[PDB]
């Protein structure tokens, strides 16, 4: 097995820290959903290859300029994470996070990601939304976002109910395998 | 680890680490507040452990084992020691608290009703002063110790076969030598999430709720500290590189 290095970037609201639990337990937490996330080797078998996909959180990272970048050396794909309950968190993408990963992690490909696909369809979600004059993220919305920025590709995903979780971790490992 | 601690923190959470029937005896208010000072010593429990690995199994081994140039383990492992120091303390801190609040003949048993008290203590005055000075050396010196590793690992059979070795038990997974420098430069910015989840559920007690915002205070000057005090260490930079920065 190769070892491969995986970190996941995005604003504080955007479910980075979710979706590599529920990833990493294969499950969502029933008693007790964890605060933080240390690290993870995920045993991943992608298109015939074996890979141990390591696994890191930005989380609590996102107001120290000098502490992290320490998270991206080597690393071999980027994750960048967005909320479709947040519109805010999308437009944040383009001019802070993505010229930052370009900078430090240059020639690593990104995988766009748009996090709680399950909050699109939700009531209160769109009720409360509503009061600032916005909705929750367009599927085309995340897709032009992802084709701007040069992101490798686009991908929805929903930690809540697991739907395309281990779809996005498998398409992580084949563009880390590049 | 010592196997007694690492039982006391062996379940998913605090609710279901204590008997169900002390469980039952709680309101849900509670349940959520110890949850999350549960996972804070558990997560500082494994943090202690990470340091340990890279004391004990990494530079001690490569002392007593290699024949490496002198200063090469130190810059491989900047300020493990010290690293170790302040947080052995702190964990011996969070157990006793967690030990004295046990219910007579129990040793599962417990509810810690007053740790912003104990948080303010860690993160202000001489042991605030020392964990600045600490993260401000060890991450100017990170990226500097992943090159050494990584150039060590590539030239040296020995200091390869060596790696290897230490790290094949399925224990070690997740802690090659590269893994336990990020894990420790990636401590000091969980406290933030975990006391203010604490604090959420700490409405209860006035005096507690007020302890806790002031914690978070004290960990939030502290991590503006060291992040305006890192500027990355790099062998072979020359003083116009540095004074150009
Ligand atoms: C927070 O740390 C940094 C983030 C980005 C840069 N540089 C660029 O984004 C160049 N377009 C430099 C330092």
């Amino acid at each position: 097995a190769i070892r491969k290095k995986l970190v996941i970037v995005g604003d504080g609201a955007c479910g980075k820290t979710c979706l590599l639990i529920v990833f990493s337990k294969d499950q969502f937490p029933e008693v007790y959903v964890p605060t933080v996330f240390e690290n993870y080797v995920a045993d991943i078998e992608v298109d015939g290859k074996q890979v141990e996909l390591a696994l890191w959180d930005t989380a609590g990272q996102e107001d120290y300029d000098r502490l992290r970048p320490l998270s991206y050396p080597d690393t071999d794909v980027i994750l960048m994470c967005f909320s479709i309950d947040s519109p805010d968190s999308l437009e944040n993408i383009p001019e802070k996070w993505t010229p930052e990963v370009k900078h430090f992690c240059p020639n690593v490909p990104i995988i766009l990601v748009g996090n709680k696909k399950d909050l699109r369809n939700d009531e209160h979600t769109r009720r409360e939304l509503a009061k600032m004059k916005q909705e929750p993220v367009k599927p085309e919305e995340g897709r032009d976002m992802a084709n701007r920025i040069g992101a490798f590709g686009y991908m929805e995903c929903s930690a809540k109910t697991k739907d395309g979780v281990r779809e996005v971790f498998e398409m992580a490992t084949r563009a880390a395998l590049q | 680890s010592m196997e007694m601690d690492e039982k006391d923190f062996a379940a998913d959470s605090w609710s279901l680490a204590v008997d169900s029937s002390f469980l039952q005896q709680h309101k849900k208010e509670v349940m959520k507040q110890q949850d999350v000072i549960y996972e804070l010593i558990q997560t500082e429990l494994h943090h202690v452990r990470t340091l340990k690995i890279m004391t004990r199994l990494f530079r001690t081994g490569m002392l007593e084992e290699l024949h490496l140039e002198p200063g090469v383990v130190q810059g491989l492992f900047p300020c493990v020691d010290e690293l170790s120091d302040i947080h052995t303390r702190f964990l011996s801190q969070l157990l006793e608290r967690r030990r004295q609040a046990l219910c007579p003949g129990s040793t599962r048993n417990f509810v810690i009703h007053r740790l912003g008290d104990l948080l303010i203590s860690q993160f202000s005055g001489p042991s605030a002063e020392q964990m600045c000075k600490t993260y401000s050396e060890f991450c100017s010196r990170h990226s500097k110790a992943l090159k050494l590793y990584k150039e060590l690992y590539a030239r040296d059979k020995r200091f390869q076969q060596f790696i290897r070795k230490v790290t094949r038990p399925a224990v070690l997974k997740r802690h090659g030598v590269q893994e336990c420098i990020l894990l420790v430069t990636q401590r000091i910015t969980k406290y933030p999430l975990l006391i203010s989840r604490i604090l959420q559920h700490s409405h209860g007690i006035e005096e507690e709720r007020q302890d806790l915002t002031t914690a978070l205070g004290l960990v939030k000057e502290l991590l503006s500290n060291v992040d305006e005090g890192i500027y990355q260490l790099e062998k072979g930079a020359r003083l116009q590189e540095i004074y150009n920065r």
